[PDB]
């Protein structure tokens, strides 16, 4: 039990990261930094 | 004797001098650190909050080495290299 | 027995394989990330008295950017913006999730915890690490230019300092995570620990811990968030 | 609660009540409140000074020639010249500041500091 | 499953402790918040009015 | 010779380079933060409450990595990692 | 070659790093706090009077861990953990 | 008692002292560095763009050392030299 | 061999370390609080009667773990512990 | 046993008592001439330019003990003196 | 093997940690002693002779740790406690 | 086993403590000197000249001592004492 | 059957290391904190150099005084190891 290894969890884990930053590259920051130019 | 016995023991002997380097590393770093903010609040009480930023990242910088040591600590005491 | 790694729900795909905890910890932290953006999205309040989860994310979308202001010009590198943002909150609630009641008995004396931060998963940590290096090593190529950057780093701030410099950068990434990794890995050996007293003496030390990870977490999440933009600006100048 | 005293050479400005005094001395930016052990140091050259009172907005000043001094007392501090946020002008703030002259640049941004926008 | 009731005590004295002393000073920067806003949109109706 | 001798003893040399390291750290970096606490309530006396803030920060950043120390510490001297 | 003499001679070196290093942090703490109200109390002589609340803190923060350090070494040569 | 056995016992123990003297190292000049960067901000808030190019220099020279240990650690524990 | 002897060295090698430990904490925290003396005295001629005060406590701290610390030397060197 | 093994052992926990001392050094001694350099550019920021020639001269002289140490790497851990 | 050679290892090692213990701590708080001393004297020269009272209490006490050091090192060589 | 085994392994550990130290006082002293010599340059540019000729005289002493060390290292490998 | 003879000296070589690892700690430290402070004094004061050698040199002298004793003792330890058989 090394747990030190990279296995292949880290393509995954990765993979999901990205569906976040998707979400958040594109529908959570530009319409929070739309509202903070309105105020 | 039984070799892995020796392994393990010098496993141990490593692993606790890697904490103990690790704690003795963080303790100085985060009192020091802290002595820095609480000395930059003392002289200007509304600096607080610009200071937090500063500071952890030095903390962030300082609990580095200690963690990262912790890390190894668990590979020497849990997977340890070089076990027959 | 403390059990330290023994994933659980591990597969084997493409001649690979993979931990099913760690995965399903993960898209956990997903889907609560996925939900809150969703909750912002629907309930935007460009005139209206904003709700909880609109202050929560304009107060993180302000810390960022300002220290994107303060570290290179925002209008410089606007996409670390999303990125450094999102990291935090992903790390962040990776964490905050440990802090429910989910460690019960296997019946051999030994605690097992049903949702493990996925911080405490080399693989999890390395792939958050890597993706910020190969990010911002990817940006101080555009921004300086495919010769230049490789160049420029090995120069770094003096010249004559070149070796140093090289491992300067290798120590960027593995920094990056290891640590990480520690700050969560630790706490799940703790709580473990914490198991092995009795009920009725373990609710207290449990308790505590678990509180002292909060902040922990925080903190870590707030961390790599900073260190994640100023090694992008490090690597956008001149 | 401490007796902050702003005092030119010609005319004592102003003097009374303060929570805090905020200002910025050569060697960095200092805080004084009410029991403040003595002190004496020297304003920056285009050093600003912020007088927080109890139920009274606070009170910026740009100063010329400065010096603190902090006593058990009360808090002084010394202007070859001082101008109130009120009796300040954004326009000549701005032409007088970013000009050759050192003590007419130096006037000028202890003026813009003093207003706000810096 | 004693450490199950361990760690259910310990989450209880953690939820107690945080709608204790962490849930009313962040309810109230909320509240500020919001109140900072509102004065500020009816500054701006006030003014298009004046 | 039994195995677990050898264990035991390089488990309880390993603890004990724990908890010196955790014991240094712990009182270094509590006695430089009470320092900088004690110099900013000399200078600015009315800011005691406002420097308790920070101060105590710093001695759990610090505190905690001593008993992380101490727990594991016990995971050397009561469950030993790999006896036999 | 007794078990218990190997075991023994661990725990005894065990303890003589754990108070090695609480006596070390506990030394250096209690001198730098002292220092800081030392330095206090001759700008400000009669600032002493609150300088005592704080440096108290502090010097139980430092002894505290030291005391618990003693506390582990007793177990240590006494009450040894994992001895035969 | 086979070599090998000896071998990775020393080559585990030299590693330990290895990076925990690695560990030692990075925390304090991590905190002693940061303590700078602290009063520096404290004192001139508008200098925290401009104390960044040196500091960051001496965390980069702190870190290089405590890193180049860490391979080092790494060639004693996976690696170990002179392992028959 | 004898078992006496092997606990004989085990906890000579611990008493040594006792003694180093506590040997640096008071030189360390000695020096410390004599140079905050020092300098109270060189800005303060006057404070001298009333700085010597603050003073013997923070060195009754030092000295205290110190000379604790030379007592347990002592059991563990004289009265050892476990000493079948 | 052959005797290599235990002269290979020694020559491994000697060299992990090397260049762990020498990245002890390195860092401390490195961190606080960041810390002089930061604080000099705080203070004054146009000397920035000025501050290298002395900042290096430290950083490299403290670099050089640590080179040094390291080099007693090849000569420990690779050709180990007095090894038969 | 004969008793006594393990005895009188493990004594020289303690004594070798006895002194090591005492020299550092005798050096750094001498010379944290002569520092405030040196400074003291810079800033205000008539303090010359007023200075050199205070400082003396400091090194005797700083000095009297490494004397009684050496002092049970002897004890710990010439007539090892517990030799038999 | 070859009793020469056993000299050169205590021999290369002696040595590694040897040049372990040496690094850790070379380092940090040379960075304290390089720290002051840092901060008085910053207070003032022309002292530069002015102040090379105390700051080299502290390295020297220093390094002095480090370089001893290292004489007295390179005796304990090559010419190994009592080697028999 | 190891001779007594290499069991001592191993003992003896490890702690004259241990000796002259404190003694150059010790050392190296206070020659630093004492030139820290004598360079600072002489970057302030210029015409304080005579005057500060006096206390400078005193500090030195205490410092180095341990650490040759340390190195003394070594030496006893390693040539004319004590309870050497």
């Amino acid at each position: 039990s090394n747990f030190l290894i990279p296995n292949g969890t880290f393509f995954a884990v990765l993979i999901i990261f990205l569906i976040v930053l998707g979400v958040i590259s594109k529908w959570v920051v530009p319409p929070i930094s739309k509202v903070l130019a309105e105020r | 004797l039984d070799p892995n016995a020796i392994i393990t023991a010098g496993a141990l002997i490593g692993g606790g001098l890697i904490m103990g380097g690790g704690a003795i590393g963080a303790g100085i770093g985060d009192g020091i650190a802290g002595n820095a903010l609480i000395s930059g609040i003392a002289r200007q009480p509304e600096a607080q909050g610009r200071l937090f930023t500063p500071f952890f990242i030095t903390v962030g910088l300082v609990e580095a080495a200690y963690f990262i040591n912790l890390a190894f600590m668990a590979l020497f005491v849990f997977a340890t290299p070089g076990l027959q | 027995a403390i059990h330290v790694g023994h994933h659980t729900l591990v597969f084997e795909l493409f001649g690979m394989t993979f931990n099913g905890d760690t995965i399903l910890a993960t898209a956990v932290t997903a889907v609560i990330v996925i939900a809150l953006a969703f909750y912002l999205r629907a309930k935007v309040t460009s005139t209206g008295v904003p709700s909880g989860v609109q202050l929560f994310w304009e107060a993180l979308t302000i810390q960022m950017r300002q220290q994107i202001e303060g570290s290179i010009g925002m209008k410089i590198a606007p996409f670390v913006l999303p990125l450094s943002v999102t990291i935090f909150v992903f790390i962040l609630i990776s964490n905050w999730l440990a802090v429910l009641p989910l460690q019960y008995g296997g019946a051999d004396g030994a605690a097992a915890e049903l949702y493990k931060a996925p911080a405490s998963d080399i693989n999890f940590v390395l792939a958050l690490a890597l993706f910020v290096f190969v990010c911002y090593h990817a940006a101080g190529i555009w921004r300086r230019g495919i010769v230049g950057h490789p160049i420029k780093v090995v120069k770094g701030h003096v010249a004559f300092l070149a070796p140093i410099n090289i491992v300067e950068e290798l120590a960027k990434p593995i920094s990056l995570a290891l640590r990480l990794f520690g700050n969560i890995f630790a706490g799940g050996i703790l709580v473990a620990l914490i198991a092995m007293f009795p009920w009725y003496i373990q609710w207290f030390p449990n308790a505590v811990w678990k509180t002292f990870d909060l902040f922990v977490g925080l903190i870590q999440a707030f961390i790599f968030s900073l260190l994640t933009i100023l090694y992008f600006s490090q690597s956008m100048e001149l | 609660d401490l007796n902050v005293e702003i005092v030119a050479v010609e005319r004592e400005l102003w003097s009374g009540p303060a929570t805090f005094v905020f200002t910025r001395t050569t060697a960095g930016e200092i805080g004084i409140l009410p029991r403040h052990i003595p002190l004496v140091a020297q304003l920056v050259d285009d050093a600003m000074v912020r007088v927080e009172r109890e139920g009274e907005d606070d009170l910026r000043i740009a100063v010329d020639g400065g010096f603190l001094s902090v006593t058990e007392e009360t808090v002084r501090i010394l202007v070859e010249n001082a101008q109130f946020e009120s009796e300040i002008d954004a326009d000549a703030a701005k032409e007088d500041a970013a000009s050759d002259d050192e003590r007419t640049a130096a006037w000028g941004r202890a003026r813009l500091r003093a207003l706000g926008q810096i | 499953m004693s450490i199950f009731i361990g760690q259910l005590i310990g989450f209880a004295v953690i939820a107690f402790i945080i709608v204790k002393w962490v849930v009313p000073p962040v309810r109230t920067l909320m509240r500020n918040q919001q109140e900072a806003v509102r004065a500020a949109l009816a500054e701006s109706a006030e003014a298009a009015k004046k």
